[PDB]
């Protein structure tokens, strides 16, 4: 009633997937330091392959409330405790990119575009769509590969197996008591 | 091989030595000690009337091998508890596991319902006296109730005139003042394809009173 | 042995799989030119592409077939029954001992 | 192929600084993302507003000391519109084509080094073809793994030597392919040298010291087994390697002669300093064979052809001594095949052991010299007109050769029979003998028994006439005397 | 040519001489942030517009608030300005008033935070849609969640791909 | 449930997120 | 003695193969063997309590006399001849050797008697899920006999037992690692009214180890492992499993 | 046994089939495929994460494809090994025993014995 219900609808949903990609990375980080021995090439792919999967779910979880969150755009006001020790606040509330943004430029400049405007750009879009449609051609070729198949029970058993000459247990029962083995 | 068994009923620990020396001259060598366990199994069967019998005797010798003779109504069965003494062929084809135990162990522990061990006489650190054509064994017999008496075992290679050998030793018994003693070479009747069993058996005749 | 033939049929199916790789690698770089708008080799793109599909489907039938064959060999008493690698050393060696030393003892006793 | 694909899947590498720096790269470059996922855990404290929010918040130790629930927002659903509707947003979708393109460029590059990586694997396809060729049919498919670990590491396959029956120590074989298309033969010790490095054959050598009893001059003569010093076992040829494997079998056989060495240690005939053992026996002082407690036959000598009578005999020794422990190698397997436990731990009582080289020494020396000496004593009974003969008769009475009887089984029977005829050689105690007279007829007889090269002569004698009289007795001093007493109770 | 774009530094020491101590603080921010665009300054200039005497003619019992304003509650001269700002920017409905482009603040002791907003009102609820800016020691912060995430998130991943690139080990 | 405690790392010494340009008069 | 064991079976179809396999795994040939077992029960005319002179709850059980029959008393044809047991077993399938087995029970063809393996077993070790069948056996060897009634039948009667039923078994056994034995076997019921093969169709498979201890948990645990290794190594070819306890109880029944 | 071994190979094959297709199809989505049509259901929205799809595709698809291959080359050479395990080869001159097999050998041994041992008769 004093202050406000600000935001964070799917915030909990971000936090959960934020944690799982933290949790899988953190653990790999701890092992990464015992460079004395690497965990078994199976083991690391199990942890670093579901650790990459964790960031797919964490990647998508961002878009799903993606309209909602950029719109929310919360910047903090707080206890003065936050004001002392300062930076932690600058650090904890700051979004940028690292040296990262740079190979983002290497990539952007790697494309065939940059300042030539709208009409020529719309055309490139139709052209890339045509590339995806020429990719459908993959559907046609996949039909050719023509590989999809399967692995009456009684119909299949005759071909497969006639196994067993008798009952093991009953055989033994006889040897011990003279009770005689009856049809199995 | 022939044999006879002599039991001195009325005796003490010392009676052994008395006879030991009365023969000290007539010796050749003295071999390693022997032992013997003599068991009495009372049967547990009441359904069978007093018209036919009861009782079975079990005689374990330490004659190199842990062998045991069972005797009931003048029939004798020979067993072994020693793994080495098993017929090779029985072991190979799986009939035997090669793990025997004493027939007595079996009797008292597995057929204890049919047979109860009544008496258990043992003869420890027996003495083996060797003469010419006559091996003479001596031992003191003890029960769980105290001394029972003195025992003499006579085994001889010479089927020739065993009758004299027995008579002579009975003489030495008169000398040392050995009165009220019991003697057996069997009773003219049994047949020997394995004589040892019968000899070991007679013991029973000497220890039934 | 005559199965060394069937062994080489599989080692060649192995070269077929290394082709599944080699071929689809072109598919990678060729689709590179294609989305770059330069429709230049679009027919050639289609060619090496149905070719990566072709190599792996041939490998897929060939090793799948080979596995069927091994099961058939296993069913046959030609191949050793279902199970494991163990000593054959004991057998021939033990007897043959004699055959060599005996034959040689024959040889130094009389000759030529 | 699978082994080699498993090798590439073992992380394995022997790099100094090269291997070192790379793994440090992993540490730091992975750690970065780990630490930045922690900013992700800080957005967690940013929730606040809820108890489950506090739970997430304790995520920082600094949150443990920065109590606040701190942050608040408003609405720019309009700004979501601007993000989506901007000409900038249309353009940014171009950054999607751009990064994705360079990713496809990376993809192409990775894919190509892959087929060339499968090309180093074709070196192996060839190696398997090389293995397919050459040593085949009956032969070892031993599959091994070493360099420890127990999983992955280094794993491969091949044959070895001892098999049925047990010498015991350091006995096997292990085989791998060099780049010269030749196979190198490892042994798991016996340390590699393509078709071996250094080879010791068993060897032999017999000396006689005679001089017509002149100056104590001893010469030898040695039965030599040399296929050649020149070695072929061609590269790329397991057929030549099969020949090298047969050589390996011979090397394993010498190990058997090491057991015979030890089996000597139970005898009084030469073993000097515990550092060398020499095989030798008294008569005409002679020596037969050798191999030092150090070893057997190690190759480096001049090569000339001259022979010698000693030398011819000496080749007979080796084959016997060699043979004799195939016997041992056989009666071991009798027991094993036959009964449960197995045979393991070899020659208790040096009863089983002793056979090798023990019974040959005995055989030669004992029965023979002693029989000769008995014959001189029988020359002490050389006095009467007389007559006296020897048989295999004691030999016939026990230890029959190649009999139809068999044992428990058909399978068992065969091996038992195999033992028996060779068993003559191993059994070789002296047969024994007898002498007799007619005319109201008397008779006597003696048996020579070797028990471990010690000689007993046990005799018998009966004078058959109207009423029977007889004696039998079982030492050579008394034998001389018994013969003298026999002269008196004979005719004379 | 480069931009400081998603908030950067201050304007500092320059109205530290003019002196910042709340209330004046808001105006100092105006020069600094380069982010007063319309209404607040416009209000400033119209009053500031009179320059002795040319010819320039055109038409141009206490306690009542907004919900957020009621939560906020203003202490001193800025409270008076607040009245002026409402006057400047108020779309009027029956029991409601909405504002266009006013810029305003919330504060404590050493520092505060300010927003430039639009209010929509009602009997049981009232919300201001705006931009919010926090202001400590001559610096302004303006930030966005979802933008906020993309941040050290893409950073985590580029660094994980450095990590994945390093798996170029045998 | 998820792990147990939450992995600290908090950092102001990192590369940097702030630039700087709006000084000069 | 303790007998730890695993069981299973193969049709005569599988035998030839199984053989070639088993010879390689063990490195010994199979060895041809047989045995007759004669089972005895307490004389049903007598009657006895279930307690000792040492108040002990003791249940009546059957006795089993076992021994080899030399094959000369077992085999149908010389023409078959040969030494090979597997090809020979097809010759034996469905029906009996001479048998009439009674004859030998009381001598014939004035007589003493053979050696026997006299045994009595208890139900396999109570266990919720056992990895292996673990069974106790009391045994003694009879060496020969003496007295009036020295036939094995007389002896058993003297002791208060009665003949119950009997069976012959012929097979091959493999001698293997750490006392492991593998028997591939066939069983024939022997009665006076004719003989029938209990195992008609195939072979009873028994892999076992007799252990001397019982009270050496270690060697017992080692033994479990041995058997496990076998079942495991042959897994996907033949399952060796633990027989139902109830089916191995020689008690009164 | 054999069945279980094969099943794995079949699964590996299926995996290899399903990923050059994801590399192709995800190529479309990676290149970004924003649709004026409302029906089309593929997404590339936020900055980092929509180009992150490109970084994941790279590692995922390209290593799943190459991995299906590495595992299937293991599969191949596994069967090879299986076949080099071998079968039980029976004797070539069995039923026709070679060498001086017989008591005949007893004679041979006697010869060697008299030969090596002394005495001249």
């Amino acid at each position: 009633f004093d202050f406000n219900g600000v935001p964070g609808q799917a915030l909990d949903a971000v936090r959960m997937r934020l944690a799982q990609l933290t949790h899988s990375l953190r653990r790999i980080r701890d092992e990464m330091s015992k460079a004395e021995l690497p965990q078994w090439y199976t083991l690391q792919s199990q942890l670093n392959v579901t650790l990459s999967q964790l960031v797919s779910v964490t990647s998508t979880l961002q878009h799903f409330q993606e309209t909602l969150d950029s719109t929310v755009v919360y910047p903090l006001p707080k206890f003065p405790t936050t004001s002392h020790e300062s930076l932690v606040t600058t650090l904890l509330r700051k979004k940028n990119i690292p040296e990262v943004d740079e190979w983002m430029k290497y990539v952007r400049e790697t494309s065939g575009v940059t300042t030539a405007l709208l009409k020529d750009e719309e055309i490139e879009k139709l052209l890339q769509q045509d590339r995806e449609i020429t990719n459908w051609a993959r559907t046609t070729f996949r039909n050719e590969y023509g590989k999809h198949d399967f692995k009456h029970a009684s119909l299949l058993v005759r071909d497969s197996k006639p196994s067993k000459p008798f009952n093991v247990d009953d055989v033994l029962k006889f040897t011990f008591t003279g009770e005689k083995p009856i049809i199995t | 091989g022939k044999s006879a068994v002599i039991f001195v009923e009325r005796a003490t620990p010392a009676t052994l030595t008395e006879l030991k020396d009365a023969l000290s001259n007539s010796i050749l060598s003295v071999r390693d000690p022997w032992s013997i366990d003599f068991r009495t199994y009372r049967c547990s069967i009441k359904n069978l009337p007093a018209d036919v019998s009861k009782l079975m005797y079990s005689i374990t010798f330490h004659h190199h091998g842990r062998q045991t003779v069972l005797i009931k109504d003048n029939s004798a069965m020979v067993t072994t508890a020693a793994a080495a003494d098993i017929p090779p062929a029985l072991v190979f084809n799986g009939s035997s596991t090669g793990v025997p135990e004493s027939i007595d162990t079996i009797l008292s522990s597995k057929l204890s319902n049919i047979w109860m061990q009544r008496q258990l006489i043992k003869g420890d650190a027996g003495e083996t006296l060797i003469l010419d054509g006559l091996t003479v064994r001596l031992v003191n017999l003890f029960s769980s109730t105290g001394f029972k008496g003195l025992l003499i075992e006579l085994q001889a290679d010479e089927a020739g005139e065993f009758e004299t050998k027995i008579a002579g030793i009975e003489g030495h018994l008169a000398e040392i003042r050995a009165k009220e003693y019991k003697t057996s070479s069997d009773s003219l009747g049994p047949d020997t394809s394995n004589e040892i069993c019968d000899l070991a058996y007679q013991y029973v005749r000497a220890l039934e009173l | 042995p005559y199965i060394q033939e069937r062994l080489k049929s599989l080692n060649d199916i192995e070269t077929q799989l290394c082709s599944m790789l080699q071929e689809a690698s072109q598919v990678t770089f060729i689709f590179g030119e294609l989305k770059r708008g330069n429709e230049s080799v679009k027919p050639q793109f289609e060619n090496h592409v149905k070719q990566f599909y072709e190599r792996l489907d041939k490998s897929t039938t060939q090793l799948r077939k080979e596995i069927q064959l091994l099961d058939e060999n296993v069913g046959t008493r030609l191949l050793p029954i279902n199970v494991n690698k163990k000593a054959l050393g004991q057998d021939t060696e033990k007897m043959e001992e004699q055959l060599d030393l005996l034959s040689a003892i024959l040889d130094p006793s009389k000759s030529k | 192929n699978e082994n080699g694909e498993t090798d590439d899947n073992i992380e394995t590498v022997m790099t100094q600084e090269q291997f070192v720096k790379r793994r440090r790269d992993m540490l730091e470059h992975i750690n970065l993302a780990m630490n930045e996922s922690s900013l992700a855990l800080e957005f967690v404290s940013l929730l606040l507003s809820s108890v489950k929010e506090s739970t997430g918040m304790s995520s920082m130790s600094p949150f443990l000391r920065k109590v606040v629930k701190p942050s608040s927002l408003n609405s720019d659903k309009i700004p979501y519109v601007a993000p989506t509707k901007k000409e900038y947003i249309e353009l940014d979708i171009l950054n999607k084509g751009w990064k994705l393109q360079s990713l496809n460029e990376s993809k192409d590059l990775l894919r190509a080094s892959f087929n060339k990586l499968s090309s180093i694997l074709q070196n192996e396809h060839d190696y398997w073809n090389k293995i397919m060729q050459s040593i085949s049919n009956k032969d070892v498919i031993f599959k091994i793994r070493d360099r420890t670990s127990g999983q992955k590491l280094l794993a491969i396959k091949y044959g070895y030597e001892d098999s049925g029956s047990t010498y015991k120590h350091d006995r096997g074989i292990a085989n791998i392919r060099n780049n010269i298309e030749s196979q190198n033969l490892d042994l798991i010790p016996h340390g590699t040298d393509f078709v071996h490095s250094v080879k010791k054959f068993l060897r032999v050598r017999i000396f006689t010291k005679i001089e017509s009893e002149d100056d104590y001059i001893l010469s030898g003569e040695s039965v030599m087994d040399r296929d050649s010093e020149s070695e072929e076992a061609e590269t790329k040829d397991i057929r030549k390697q099969i020949q090298l494997l047969k050589k390996i079998i011979f090397e394993k056989e010498l190990m058997y002669q090491i057991k015979k060495e030890c089996a000597l240690l139970i005898s009084y005939g030469v073993s000097i300093e515990n550092e060398n053992k020499v095989i030798i026996e008294l008569p005409n002082e002679k020596f037969e064979i050798e191999l030092l407690s150090l070893d057997d036959d190690s190759i480096v000598n001049h090569e000339q052809d001259l022979p010698k009578i000693n030398d011819k005999r000496a080749n007979l020794m080796l084959v016997m001594l060699r043979l004799l422990l195939v016997v041992i190698f056989k009666k071991t397997l009798r027991s094993r095949i036959s009964s449960p436990h197995g045979l393991i731990n070899l020659n208790v009582d040096d009863d089983i052991l002793i056979i090798r080289p023990i019974l040959g020494k005995v055989r030669f020396a004992n029965y023979k010299l002693l029989l000769k000496k008995i014959i001189k004593d029988y020359v002490l009974d050389i006095v009467p007109g007389s007559s006296i003969t020897e048989t295999e008769v004691e030999r016939e009475q026990p230890q029959e050769n190649k009999n139809i009887d068999d044992e428990n089984i058909t399978k068992l029977n065969k091996e038992i029979r195999a033992f028996d005829k060779l068993l003559n050689i191993p059994r070789r105690e002296l047969k024994i003998n007898l002498p007799l007279t007619e005319h109201k007829s008397p008779n006597l007889s003696l048996m020579l028994e070797s028990p471990n090269y010690c000689n007993a002569l046990i005799h018998i004698k009966f004078s058959a006439g109207t009423e029977a009289n007889a004696v039998s007795f079982d030492v050579e001093d008394f034998l001389h005397f018994i013969v003298a007493e026999y002269i008196q109770q004979k005719k004379v | 040519m480069n931009v400081t774009p998603l908030d950067e530094l201050q304007w500092k020491s320059p109205e530290w001489i003019q002196v910042f101590g709340l209330r004046t603080e808001n105006v100092l921010d105006y020069f600094a942030e380069s982010p007063f665009f319309d209404k607040t300054s416009n209000n400033q200039v119209i009053k500031m517009q009179r320059q002795f005497s040319q010819l320039n003619d055109p038409n141009a019992f206490a306690y009542v608030d907004p919900a957020r304003r009621q939560i906020l509650f203003k202490y001193p001269m800025y409270m008076q300005l607040e009245e002026e700002l409402m006057k400047l920017d108020g779309t009027e409905y029956v029991l409601s008033s909405v504002r266009e482009p006013d810029f305003w603040v919330i504060r404590k002791q050493r520092r505060t935070n300010n927003s430039g907003v639009g209010s929509a009102k009602g009997p049981e609820i009232i919300p201001l849609q705006d931009y919010y800016i926090i202001g400590a020691n001559i610096y302004q912060s303006p930030t966005i969640f979802k933008i906020v995430q993309s941040r050290l998130m893409s950073t985590s991943y580029h660094l994980n791909s450095t990590l994945e690139s390093l798996y170029d080990l045998i | 449930p998820s792990y147990s405690p939450t992995s600290p790392s908090y950092s102001p010494t990192s590369p940097s997120y702030s630039p700087t340009s709006p000084s000069y008069s | 003695v303790q007998q730890l064991s695993l069981f299973g079976s193969i049709g005569d179809d599988g035998y030839d193969l199984l053989i070639s396999t088993l010879t390689t795994i063990s490195g010994n040939p199979p060895l041809l063997y047989n045995s007759l077992c004669t089972v005895w029960k307490p004389n049903p005319s007598y009657d006895v309590e279930n307690v000792n002179s040492r108040n002990q709850l003791v249940e009546p059980n059957r006795i089993k006399l076992s021994k080899e029959v030399p094959f000369s008393y077992l085999i149908d044809e010389t023409m078959m001849d040969k030494p090979l047991n597997f090809r020979i077993l097809k010759s034996f399938t469905n029906d009996k050797i001479p048998l009439n087995y009674a004859m030998t029970r009381n001598i014939l063809h004035n007589e003493s008697c053979s050696p026997w393996s006299l045994q009595i077993s208890d139900i396999p070790a109570a266990g919720n899920n056992r990895s292996v069948s673990m069974q106790t056996i009391a045994e003694t060897i009879i060496l020969s006999s003496a007295g009036k009634n020295s036939s094995v039948s007389s002896l058993m009667n003297g002791l208060g037992y009665v003949f119950e039923f009997q069976y012959l078994t012929i097979g091959v056994k493999f001698f293997m690692k750490h006392g492991l034995i593998l028997e591939l076997q066939k069983i024939w019921q022997i009665e006076e009214a004719g003989n029938s093969q209990i195992t008609s169709g195939g072979f009873l498979l028994k892999a076992y180890i007799n252990v001397s201890r019982g009270t050496d948990i270690d060697r017992i645990n080692y033994t479990e492992t041995a058997l496990m290794n076998l079942k495991k190594e042959l897994q996907g070819y033949i399952e060796l499993s633990v027989p139902d306890r109830q089916s191995m109880d020689s008690r009164v029944a | 046994m054999s069945n279980q071994a094969l099943y794995e190979k079949l699964e590996q094959t299926r995996t290899i089939l399903s990923v050059k297709l994801a590399e192709l199809i995800n190529m479309t989505t990676i290149a970004d495929r924003n649709d004026d049509d409302e029906g089309s259901f593929a997404q590339e929205n936020s900055e980092l994460a929509v180009a992150t799809t490109s970084v994941m595709m790279v590692n995922n698809q390209t290593m799943q494809l190459i991995k299906n291959v590495q595992d299937l080359l293991i599969l191949t050479r596994s069967i090879k090994e299986k076949w080099l395990l071998n079968q039980i080869p029976v004797t070539e001159h069995s039923k026709v025993t070679r060498f001086d097999e017989k008591q005949i050998e007893e004679l041979l041994d006697n010869c060697i014995e008299t030969f090596v041992a002394e005495k001249t008769t």
